[PDB]
């Protein structure tokens, strides 16, 4: 399966998570790392931090436009390489 | 006030866009920027985000619910990748 | 405000609430798109998606992420939805 | 066994281009395709997967750990979106 940069993904079947569940709570947030859990009946689940759910679905929004996802892309590019506009600005 | 922010050139373009255009959304970008500044990257307004894929290394803010900053942080200074959603 | 699939529905449940009910929030995810948000007293909070959709975000993710692929998709789909086709028999 | 494939002009390119240079990737590509025909679209080889985003409706199969087939069924005729990765 695919993965975050970064992330791990751990197997884990049901009686266990439903017993360890707290400590794979703190996992998933400590370490960034991804549990599916498996069923008996292969209805299964993957459990993730809040975090790494709410960046999941703002990279998907910001990147699903082609048009937008390259405006960042070179503007990211861009700022890499000191291609930068540099104002003070007062709030 | 005076708070010393890297523009990518389209952000830029689109941070003066709101300038004569859209001072509600300035302001908002304003404010962003001195959370930023005042809290870290991930901490304040804004329901910071990190971002993954080829963003990684950049973090989200929302300006509202259509229009993100998208922005980093070195060595303590701000720098502005996104204001403005590209179409 | 946080951000769902569409046709996915987020549901906010507590730690106690979901360690007694695992089974049947697991059973909530896969058979009708939810997702279901647990919290915890101190915010080290989760999200539980089925397996399923989990897979089929990091394939979107993998798909859209270059936007020159992207883009090859977006412009094939419109494609196939206006005609603009090419039909052939190929032997399988 | 004849199966009449509906494809994307740049899908058809490239499964041509496959045709021609890498016969491994389109044996791979015709057998995901009996598979959609005989299973339906969510079952067989390939980890058959439904797309969200811009992309609902549609499915991807690995042809390998990079090159996915994008395809969907329309009144049990397979459609192609996509049979290799684009830079």
């Amino acid at each position: 399966g695919l993965v975050p940069r970064g992330s791990h993904m751990i197997i884990k079947n049901y009686s266990y998570a439903r017993q360890n569940l707290k400590a794979l709570m703190t996992k998933v947030n400590d370490d960034s790392d991804m549990v599916t859990v498996t069923s008996t009946d292969d209805k299964n689940v993957v459990i993730m931090s809040e975090s790494d759910y709410n960046s999941m679905m703002e990279t998907l929004y910001l990147q699903q436009n082609p048009n937008n996802a390259e405006h960042l892309a070179q503007s990211i590019a861009d700022l890499e390489r000191g291609k930068t506009i540099t104002k003070d600005i007062d709030v | 006030a005076r708070l010393n922010i890297t523009f990518s050139p389209q952000a830029f373009e689109d941070y003066k866009y709101f300038q004569q255009n859209n001072k509600k959304m300035v302001k908002k970008i304003n404010e962003l920027l001195k959370s930023i500044d005042r809290n870290g990257a991930l901490e304040g307004i804004g329901k910071p985000e990190k971002l993954k894929s080829n963003l990684t290394g950049y973090y989200s803010r929302r300006i509202n619910h259509e229009h993100r900053l998208v922005y980093t942080v070195d060595d303590n200074h701000i720098k502005i990748a996104s204001c403005k959603y590209h179409y």
